[PDB]
């Protein structure tokens, strides 16, 4: 379920 | 020349999916794969042109091919379509 840009986009 | 993907490389991406990332690959084998009722999956290995997936589903196991729409040139373009698939597989479920 969790959303992989919570970890893989660094903004 | 630019670096290739290579199987060395693929045993670590497999490793750290199968760790610590279980439930996306259970959503790849669903979605992308034509399975119903699985109970959990794995990843035997990533190559150019797909992946090889074991799935565990009503006391059984098979493996399964899931077949990428574009070659992988290196491991960016991996990391990129596990990536996309998921956020893909996600919809689905939550429409
Ligand atoms: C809670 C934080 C978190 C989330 C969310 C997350 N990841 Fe990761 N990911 C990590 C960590 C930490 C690593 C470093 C390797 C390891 O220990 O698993 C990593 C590594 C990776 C790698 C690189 C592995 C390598 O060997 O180069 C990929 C690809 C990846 N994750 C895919 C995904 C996908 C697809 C999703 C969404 C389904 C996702 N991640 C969501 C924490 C996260
Ligand atoms: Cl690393
Ligand atoms: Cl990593
Ligand atoms: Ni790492």
């Amino acid at each position: 379920v969790q959303k992989c840009a919570q970890c893989h986009t660094v903004q | 020349m630019a670096d290739p993907l290579t199987p060395a490389i693929s045993d670590r991406i497999c490793k750290h999916m199968n760790e610590d990332h279980a439930s996306a690959i259970a959503l790849y084998a669903q979605v992308f794969g034509q399975q119903t009722d699985v109970t959990m999956a794995q990843m035997q290995a990533i190559d150019p042109t797909g992946m090889d997936l074991v799935v565990e589903s009503e006391g059984g196991s098979k493996t399964i091919r899931i077949e990428f729409e574009q070659p992988l040139k290196d491991s960016e373009d991996a990391h990129q379509v596990l990536i996309a698939m998921a956020k893909q597989a996600r919809s689905v479920g939550k429409n």
